[PDB]
């Protein structure tokens, strides 16, 4: 079975209910642990990595006034290292840690079955009121987040190899 | 299920009875501690912080004639001022705490009399005559006390960092570093 | 007989066994893992741990954190191969 890997049996834990479930678990990592925990982790990684990829592009294109003086020619992890000394990364860490303590409460609720994985009730603009639109959006979110995990991996490792940001690399190569 | 943290369940203790409740207790302190004691502490902190923030703001501009009381910075003023006066204030505050509570000033004894949390009977001008008016004010005291707690925290830390008074630090922000 | 009941953690099951192998509840979070998965995990862990240990046997003043971390797979492989047996003899 396993539509994704046609020569392997469908993963036991994955029944196809969850969005973006193509029966993909060749190594059987869903058997170990709770699938709700893994989905929460996957959505966290998806959102974080797609924010990261968009941020890599946007930092390559535009930089806020006066950041050039602080970071010099640094790009990507070089910017990270430069601004850890300045203190920007510290403030980001403080605020993200606050949000993540509350996300810890959310995860504990999820494991008890009260909360759907990755659902923080964040819908200011109101997109997804219609159930079909919400389902489409969920699938799009999962797919784009996976693509973005791969994209950010590629960007960071291309910077490692060449020392060039994503779009600056793409321009010249 | 929580008005404030929509992705978390409503705290069991918070049921909308007490003014200022928006179902905000993500860490479950209400389950572990008496909500009446917590509200008493919240209102005491808010009142002290309101008075403290107004004190810093008024201090930086208005000073007593004496040199020892002419420091725009509140943190530096605390040490420039005579220590005897500070200890007198400490003792008077202790006496006021004792009397206002009634000597029953403990987690287990404070509310034996049954007085509502945050109600020490201090209403000299009798502004609580109108029940509706008292209710809204009761919320304002809470909202303004919370705002003042955070504001005074910012003031004192910004007085540690900049070394200037609150508004002086605000108006002297270093945009070019 | 008057002793108070002994409190145990939540979801505490009976793991006593007189069978050929334990009940696979002994493996906790890995109770549903396959015996083949455990076998491959044990072999990979043994190889990687041995390699990372050899990369650190003449320990220097600045050892590699990744090699230190991976060296802990050699002890891990033992547990994994024991689990493989347990899961093979429990039907999986
Ligand atoms: C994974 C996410 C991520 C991370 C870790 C960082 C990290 C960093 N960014 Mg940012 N950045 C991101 C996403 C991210 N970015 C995104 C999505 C954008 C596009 C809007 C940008 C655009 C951007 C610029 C233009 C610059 C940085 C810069 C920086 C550095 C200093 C912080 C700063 O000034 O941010 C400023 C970023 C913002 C004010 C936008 C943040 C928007 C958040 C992530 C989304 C909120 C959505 C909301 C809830 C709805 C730091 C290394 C500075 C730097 O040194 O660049 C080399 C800088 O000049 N970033
Ligand atoms: C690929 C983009 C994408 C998509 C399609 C969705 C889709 C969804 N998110 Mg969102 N989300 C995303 C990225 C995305 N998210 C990112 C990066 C973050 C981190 C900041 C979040 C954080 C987040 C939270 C915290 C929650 C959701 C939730 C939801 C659901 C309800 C809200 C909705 O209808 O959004 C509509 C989505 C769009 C209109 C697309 C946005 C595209 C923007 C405008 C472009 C970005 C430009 C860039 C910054 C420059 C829905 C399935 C809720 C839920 O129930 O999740 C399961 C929820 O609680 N999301
Ligand atoms: C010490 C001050 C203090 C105290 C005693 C309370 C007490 C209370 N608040 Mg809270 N509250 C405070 C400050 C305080 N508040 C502030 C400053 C704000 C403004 C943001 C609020 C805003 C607020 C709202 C909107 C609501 C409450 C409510 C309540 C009640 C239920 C929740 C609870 O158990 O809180 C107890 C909380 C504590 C004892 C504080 C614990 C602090 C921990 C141990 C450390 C915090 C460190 C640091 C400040 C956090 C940032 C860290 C960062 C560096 C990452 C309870 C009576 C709810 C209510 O009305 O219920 C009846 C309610 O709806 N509060
Ligand atoms: C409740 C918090 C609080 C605390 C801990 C302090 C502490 C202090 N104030 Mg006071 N002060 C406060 C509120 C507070 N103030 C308020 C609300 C006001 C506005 C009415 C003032 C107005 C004020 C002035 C004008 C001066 C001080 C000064 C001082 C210092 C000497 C004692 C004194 O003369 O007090 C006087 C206290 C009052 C007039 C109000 C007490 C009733 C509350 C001392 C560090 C002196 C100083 O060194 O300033 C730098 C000084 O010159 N304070
Ligand atoms: C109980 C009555 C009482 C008495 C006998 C004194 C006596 C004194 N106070 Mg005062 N003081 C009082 C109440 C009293 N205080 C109250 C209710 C407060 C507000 C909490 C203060 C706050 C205060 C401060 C902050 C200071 C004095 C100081 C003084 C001394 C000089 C001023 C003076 O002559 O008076 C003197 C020993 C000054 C001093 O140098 O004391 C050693 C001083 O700095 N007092
Ligand atoms: C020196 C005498 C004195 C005495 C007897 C008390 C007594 C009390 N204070 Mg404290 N307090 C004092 C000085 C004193 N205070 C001073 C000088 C300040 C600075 C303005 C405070 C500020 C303060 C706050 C902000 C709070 C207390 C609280 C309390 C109560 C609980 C204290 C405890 O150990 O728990 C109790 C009524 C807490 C309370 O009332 O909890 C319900 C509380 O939240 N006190
Ligand atoms: C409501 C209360 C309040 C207010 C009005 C302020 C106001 C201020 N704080 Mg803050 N502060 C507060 C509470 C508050 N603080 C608290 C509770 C703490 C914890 C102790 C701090 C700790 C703190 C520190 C350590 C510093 C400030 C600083 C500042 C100043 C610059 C901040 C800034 O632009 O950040 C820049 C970032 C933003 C404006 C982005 C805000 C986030 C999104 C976009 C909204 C400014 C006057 C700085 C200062 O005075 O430097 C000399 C500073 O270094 N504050
Ligand atoms: C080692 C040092 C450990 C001491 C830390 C003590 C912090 C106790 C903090 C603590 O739990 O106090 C909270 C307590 C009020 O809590 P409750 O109203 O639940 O009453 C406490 C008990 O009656 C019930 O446990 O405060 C008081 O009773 C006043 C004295 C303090
Ligand atoms: C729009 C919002 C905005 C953001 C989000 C943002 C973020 C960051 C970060 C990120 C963490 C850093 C690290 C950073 C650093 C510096 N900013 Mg900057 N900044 C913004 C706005 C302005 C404006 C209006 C000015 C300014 C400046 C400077 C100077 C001064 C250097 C010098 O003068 O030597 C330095 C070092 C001033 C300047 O010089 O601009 C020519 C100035 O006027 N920024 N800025
Ligand atoms: C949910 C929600 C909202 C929201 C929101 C927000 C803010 C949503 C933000 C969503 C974002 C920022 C999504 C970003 C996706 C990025 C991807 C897929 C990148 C792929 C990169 C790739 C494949 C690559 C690459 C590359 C590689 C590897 C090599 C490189 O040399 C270059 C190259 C490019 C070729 C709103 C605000 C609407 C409110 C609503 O009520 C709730
Ligand atoms: C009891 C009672 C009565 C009464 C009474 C009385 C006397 C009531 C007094 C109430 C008072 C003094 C309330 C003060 C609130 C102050 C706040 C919210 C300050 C916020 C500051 C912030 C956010 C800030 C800040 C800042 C920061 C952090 C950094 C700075 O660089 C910049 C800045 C300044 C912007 C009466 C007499 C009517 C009788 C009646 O029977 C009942």
């Amino acid at each position: 079975m396993s539509p994704s890997v046609p020569f392997l049996k469908r993963p036991v834990a994955l029944d196809g209910s969850m969005v973006g479930d193509v029966g993909f678990d060749p190594l059987g990592l869903s058997s170990v642990g709770d699938i709700k925990f893994l989905r929460e982790a996957e959505l966290k990684h998806c959102r974080l990595a797609m924010l990261a990829a968009a941020g890599s592009m946007a930092q390559d294109l535009y930089t806020f006034p006066g950041v050039d003086k602080v970071i010099g020619d640094a790009k990507m992890t070089a910017v990270h290292d430069k601004l850890v000394s300045q203190g920007a990364m510290g403030q980001l860490l403080v605020w993200i840690g606050f949000a993540e303590v509350f996300a810890t409460m959310a995860l504990f609720e999820t494991l008890d079955g009260k909360r759907a994985p990755g659902d923080f009730k964040f819908d200011p603009l109101g997109f997804g009121k219609n159930p079909e639109a919400l389902k489409r959006y969920q699938l799009a979110e999962i797919k784009n987040g996976r693509l973005a995990m791969l994209g950010f991996g590629g960007m960071v490792h291309g910077y490692f190899v060449t020392g060039k940001g994503p779009l600056e690399l793409l321009t010249n190569f | 299920n929580s008005a404030a943290v929509p992705f978390l369940s409503r705290p069991a203790a918070l049921d909308g009875s007490m003014v200022g409740d928006v179902g905000f207790d993500p860490l479950g302190f209400t389950g572990k501690y008496d909500l009446k004691w917590l509200r008493e502490a919240e209102l005491k902190h808010g009142r002290v912080a309101m008075l403290a923030s107004l004190g810093c703001l008024v201090q930086e501009f208005i000073h007593l004639p004496f040199e020892a009381t002419s420091n725009p910075v509140a943190s530096e003023a605390f040490f420039q001022v005579p220590s005897g006066g500070l200890w007198q204030i400490f003792t008077v505050i202790g006496v006021i705490e004792h009397v206002s509570n009634g000597f029953n000033m403990s987690g287990s004894t404070m509310f034996k009399s049954g007085r509502a949390p945050g109600n020490l009977g201090f209403d000299p001008l009798n502004f609580g005559k109108n029940p509706t008016a008292r209710a809204r004010y009761e919320l304002a005291e809470l909202k303004n006390g919370r705002l003042a707690m955070l504001g005074f925290a910012g003031m004192i830390h910004g007085c540690f960092i900049t070394g200037k008074g609150p508004l002086a630090a605000l108006t002297s922000l270093d945009w070019h570093q | 007989a008057g002793y108070s009941p002994v409190p145990s953690p939540d979801n505490t099951k009976e793991t006593y066994w007189e069978t050929k192998a334990p009940s696979s509840q002994v493996l906790g979070i890995g109770k549903d893992v396959s015996s083949g998965n455990y076998i491959v995990a044990s072999v990979v862990a043994a190889v990687v741990g041995a390699a990372c240990t050899g990369q650190c046997i003449p320990l220097t003043v600045s050892p590699n954190p990744v090699f230190i971390l991976g060296s802990f797979l050699l002890p891990y492989s033992w547990a994994l191969h024991v689990a493989a047996w347990i899961q093979r003899n429990n039907g999986k």
